[PDB]
């Protein structure tokens, strides 16, 4: 389930099915807490958008 | 063998300033309509709903 | 200057036909880029140099 | 590492005898709506707002 007003411009480009990009390779190595901040925080707008 | 994952939407809305770019499409353009399905193309090129 | 279409249609018309795109329509406008490097623009499978 | 500057406007308003050039776009031809955003293509060909 996904809202009625999610934007279609997300859908022509390859991405993740969740609303946030989950690429962790860019994050710092051997840092678990800094890697969680990509996935779940919302003070940090998307690594894609 | 190589596995892929295929992201795919169905059943959205579009915002209020509705637009078009198509030259040749006649009937569909009513604002009261609402789409409840999406069509896919199979391996053997048969469309399913 | 870069690509800057003031509505979603104008950027989707400059992609669909490079020649006959509107530089300025009734309400909105577009800036076709004049840049020292010139890229490919893949939005789906339509490509504009 | 050659470094280029760029620009693009946002939020303007065309003068009074409004004109047309294109043949495709339909739904934005009203003289009441005004753009409050522009769409700039990202490096990875993803149109941001």
């Amino acid at each position: 389930p996904t809202p009625v007003t999610s934007d279609v411009a997300y859908f022509q480009t390859p991405s993740n099915p969740r609303g946030r990009a989950a690429c962790v390779v860019s994050c710092d190595a051997y840092s678990n807490e800094s890697a969680e901040r990509l996935l779940y925080d919302h003070s940090i707008p998307d690594p894609a958008y | 063998r190589i596995q892929y994952t295929y992201f795919f939407p169905v059943g959205l809305h579009l915002p209020v300033p509705r637009y078009s770019t198509s030259v040749s499409v006649r009937g569909v353009e009513s604002p009261a309509i609402q789409s409840t399905e999406t069509w896919v193309v199979n391996k053997n090129n048969v469309p399913l709903c | 200057p870069t690509l800057a279409a003031s509505h979603r249609v104008m950027l989707d018309e400059y992609m669909s036909n490079k020649q006959t795109h509107a530089p300025v329509h009734m309400g909105q406008y577009l800036i076709e880029e004049v840049a020292p490097m010139k890229r490919l623009l893949k939005l789906g499978n339509k490509v504009v140099y």
